[PDB]
């Protein structure tokens, strides 16, 4: 069973071009492949099949800015004059014996729309929640571009790893991103510190919000 | 037959001017055309005299020679002697008595009877 | 050979009454496109159809997706349209080095503007100048007057998407008919003088085949005896006549003085020749273990055919 | 114009079974090969099964071999996927797909193409009971500990929409979901207007109006 190796991420600016590369294993080289597109919140779409000779066969209705080419054990999807809609996951797939195999996928991100550092508001546990024996800290991140963030919680400057959940980013109605993080604690744990930190890292830069029981 | 148009033929010398010689030859298969044609009428093509007959679902007893050809035949429905030959499966009938068929008188009508209708329901009291 | 014809007037060849050697078509590596619809490409030899229609045309790469049931576009809709229920395979290949010309090969046209879409397998070859507007063209091209066909700029320097591809779809039609087009048939070597499980055309069975001394008429395929048993066949390849002898079989009987005297036995194989099984071939079969002698005696235990056995010192 | 519309999955207890369906229209279904592909929440595409147009030459991804069964009814243009002994790793969106058949020289047999994708159907496998959420109180609503998806959040009965952003659910190690809805408001409107988030959870007939004050 052959295996397809795709780079996990790629980006280029609006109007630029990219060369997504899907290198199948040297074993089963010269195998043909297909390219599929997955836009956000959508189903997959078939692009083209690529043979070892460089010859493609497109589906109907897919634009000319997408071309395929081939070299050694490597296969390339090329997208010219990038548009906002080309931001998507691109899965190459191939065939084995009866079975077919996908690659990990490539998240292509368009950076044309404005850069933006995140808004970070951190909510302590509601009083109504404590009277119910629970305590959650809700940390909301909004209005950033590109939508890629890393989140770390610190209790009295000590990194908590348990009780943490985090959404992955999703764009807002004004074309910027947002994501939320949660830190679950017991009510004792809430009371018996002097602070808790929500630390949001966005393109090397870090925002820090701190709350305390009072 | 069953989607195949089968044509058999024979070509022989003729020594009669206006007749069909009283001889015997078996026609050999010529073609078996795999054509799905439903045929109910036909017509000949000519640029002379010809004969046209029709086939029937009859049983024949065919005499093969040592070389695989048919030299004679008996039509089992032609007469009681041919029928006897077919029953014995022999071309020569020996002296004797043989049972060859089974006579059955057929019904000519269908007679249905129920008793005479009397004691009618007093329907003429109101209906009539 | 390929040499596919134009697209508005695609070339339909009817294939019938022949042996479809699909294996040549399957085994070669000359093709980049071999999509199949309704049939299995590797099982094509076993699929018998009444008619095979070879639709030959040249199209551009981007339109290959349109050569399929349910597709639309300038070629699929105004030049070469396939039915939604198309049954058959589209075999296409890159023909840049065969059809392309240095100055652009414009002898190949596709329809861009036409009044309607084509019907499945419709061959529309009208050349009337298309009137796009309300002004009669009267043979003069101009505004709202466009030729219904347009040429391809096929050049040796063109990209793959603009290179010609030759496409030929095998429409498989099964009608209320014998279905005369099939792939090649398997055949094996003839084995003589041994029991084999044989199949000669439609005649099957188990038996020993030997050279026949019978003379068949030119049209007789097999021989049958007085009991409706096949006893001879004509070899479908070399026109040799072979006799079919049922495989030797028979009862196995043990001839012995009682275990009261000796535990030595002789075994008779009834109607079996000794080359098939103190070995004595007799009229009753193959007798193994007995020493045949010339001195005659009163018959002791019967073995048949005048031969008798006895336990002697 | 071809279309593949999957019939439904939903929520089931691990070890139970589900029949997914795929309705095909717009092409001669009984001549094309037919796939199942699935995508776990936030994972890539994973190929599941394929069936031949006729002669049922089925192939399976080994992660479902023995449990799942592919079949088709050509008289009804319908593709089936029977899932058995369902596992929490079977939670995913399940797409069906169609394709043609080609004799690839590289494997000396028939590869099945995948050129047309369906819209999708969701299959959730959990040991969790149907459960309504808890609703606790830029301002917003914490929609805590419900199952299964989804919950809808409107503000002021829908009369409030600018600045609203409802986040994706988070799935905790408890097996229960949580999401948040936040709205940024003009700071001075707090003493005059009222903000009420409307949380609606049809799977447990729960409807909650929670008013959010300072
Ligand atoms: C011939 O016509 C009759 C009309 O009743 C039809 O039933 C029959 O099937 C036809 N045969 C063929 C070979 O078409
Ligand atoms: C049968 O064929 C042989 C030729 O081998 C011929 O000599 C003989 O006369 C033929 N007999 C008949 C009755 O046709
Ligand atoms: C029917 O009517 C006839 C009159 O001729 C009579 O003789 C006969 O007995 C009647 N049948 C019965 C069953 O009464
Ligand atoms: C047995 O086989 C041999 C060799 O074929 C043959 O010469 C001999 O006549 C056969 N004998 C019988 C019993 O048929
Ligand atoms: C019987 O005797 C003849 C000559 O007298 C000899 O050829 C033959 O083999 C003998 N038979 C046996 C069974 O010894």
């Amino acid at each position: 069973q052959p295996v397809l190796t795709q780079s996990p991420s790629a980006s280029a600016s609006l109007g630029a071009s990219v060369k997504l590369t899907c290198t199948l294993s040297s074993g089963h080289s010269s195998y043909a492949i297909a390219w599929h597109q997955q836009q956000p919140e959508k189903g997959p779409r078939y692009l083209m099949k690529l043979n070892t000779d460089g010859s493609h066969s497109k589906g109907d209705g897919i634009p000319d800015r997408f071309s395929g080419s081939s070299s050694g054990a490597e296969r390339y999807l090329t997208i010219s004059s990038l548009q906002s809609e080309d931001e998507a996951d691109y899965y190459c797939q191939t065939w084995g014996t009866g079975i077919l195999v996908f690659g990990g996928g490539t998240k292509l991100t368009v950076l044309g729309q404005p850069k933006a550092a995140p808004s970070v508001t951190l909510f302590p546990p509601s009083s109504e929640e404590l009277q119910a024996n629970k305590a959650t800290l809700v940390c909301l991140i909004s209005d950033f571009y590109p939508g890629a963030v890393t989140v770390a919680w610190k209790a009295d400057s000590s990194p908590v790893k348990a009780g943490v959940e985090t959404t992955t980013p999703s764009k807002q109605s004004n074309n910027k991103y947002a994501a939320s993080s949660y830190l679950s604690l017991t009510p004792e744990q809430w009371k018996s510190h002097r602070s808790y930190s929500c630390q949001v890292t966005h393109e090397g830069s870090t925002v820090e919000k701190t709350v305390a029981p009072t | 037959i069953d989607g195949y148009f089968k044509i058999y033929s024979k070509h022989t010398p003729i020594n009669l001017v206006r007749d069909l010689p009283q001889g015997f030859s078996a026609l050999e298969p010529l073609v078996d055309l795999p054509i799905g044609i439903n045929i109910t009428r036909f017509q000949t093509l000519l640029a002379a005299a010809y004969y046209v007959g029709y086939l029937q679902p009859r049983t024949f007893l065919l005499k093969y020679n040592e070389n695989g050809t048919i030299t004679d035949a008996v039509d089992c429905a032609l007469d009681p002697l041919s029928e006897t030959k077919c029953t014995l499966k022999s071309f020569t009938v020996e002296k004797g008595i043989y049972q060859t068929s089974n006579f059955r008188v057929q019904p000519t009508e269908s007679i249905v009877r129920f008793p005479n209708i009397t004691n009618l329901c007093p329907f003429g009291e109101v209906f009539n | 050979a390929t040499r596919f014809a134009s697209v508005y007037a695609w070339n339909r060849k009817r294939i019938s009454n022949c042996v479809a050697d699909y294996s040549v078509l399957y085994n070669s590596a000359s093709f980049s496109t071999f999509k199949c619809y309704g049939v299995s490409p590797t099982k094509l030899n076993d699929l018998c159809f009444t008619n095979v229609y070879a639709d030959s045309f040249v199209i551009r790469g981007d339109e290959v997706r349109q050569i399929a049931p349910g597709q639309t576009g300038k070629i699929a809709d105004y030049n070469y349209k396939l039915p939604d229920d198309f049954t058959g395979c589209v075999i296409a290949w890159n023909s840049n080095n065969l059809d392309s010309k240095v100055g652009g090969n414009y002898n190949y046209l596709y329809r861009l503007f036409r009044k309607s879409n084509l019907k499945p397998f419709e061959r529309d070859i009208s050349t009337e100048i298309y009137q796009a507007g309300s002004t009669p063209c009267n043979g003069v091209e101009g505004f709202n007057c466009y030729f219904p066909l347009q040429s391809y700029g096929f050049q040796p320097t063109n990209g793959v998407g603009y290179q010609p591809y030759r496409v030929v779809v095998l429409s498989f039609e099964l009608l209320h008919a014998p279905a005369t087009v099939c792939g090649p048939k398997k055949s094996t070597n003839l084995v003589k003088n041994k029991c084999v499980n044989f199949n000669f055309n439609g005649l099957t069975g188990t038996g020993v085949l030997t050279e026949s001394n019978k003379k068949f008429l030119p049209f007789q395929q097999f021989g049958r005896d007085i009991a409706d048993t096949t006893d001879a066949v004509r070899d479908p390849q070399t026109l040799e006549i072979l006799d079919i002898t049922p495989c030797s079989f028979g009862g196995v009987s043990v001839i012995t003085p009682g275990t009261n005297t000796s535990n030595q036995v002789a075994v008779l194989y009834q109607d079996v020749n000794c080359t098939e099984v103190n070995v004595f071939q007799t009229r009753a079969g193959c007798l193994i273990g007995a020493e045949h002698v010339n001195n005659s005696y009163e018959c002791d235990i019967p073995i048949g055919a005048g031969i008798c056995a006895s336990y002697q010192t | 114009q071809v279309q593949l519309v999957e019939s439904g999955g939903g929520v089931v207890q691990p070890g139970r079974s589900l029949r997914l369906s795929c309705a095909a229209s717009g092409f001669t279904f009984s001549n094309y090969a037919m796939h199942w592909v699935r995508q776990a929440p936030g994972k890539g595409l994973e190929w599941v099964a394929v069936i031949s147009y006729d002669g049922s030459n089925k192939y399976y991804a080994d992660s479902v071999k023995g449990r799942f069964t592919i079949s088709r009814d050509n008289s009804k243009n319908t593709l089936y996927l029977q899932m058995n002994s369902l596992r929490a790793e079977d939670t995913a969106i399940y797409y069906c797909a169609s394709g043609y058949t080609g004799y690839d020289y590289f494997v000396r047999g028939d590869y099945y193409g995948l050129d047309v994708w369906g819209q999708g159907t969701t299959v959730t496998v959990s040991s969790a009971s149907t459960k309504g959420p808890s609703v606790f109180p830029a301002l917003g609503c914490l929609v805590k500990d419900y199952f299964p998806e989804p919950v809808t959040v409107s503000w002021n009965s829908g009369a409030l929409t600018s600045g609203v952003h409802t986040f994706p659910a988070v799935l905790q190690s408890s097996g229960l979901y949580s999401l948040s809805s936040v709205v940024t408001v003009p700071s001075s409107s707090l003493g005059t207007q009222t903000y009420i988030c409307n949380v609606n959870h049809k799977p447990s007939n729960t409807k909650v109006d929670k008013r959010v004050e300072p």
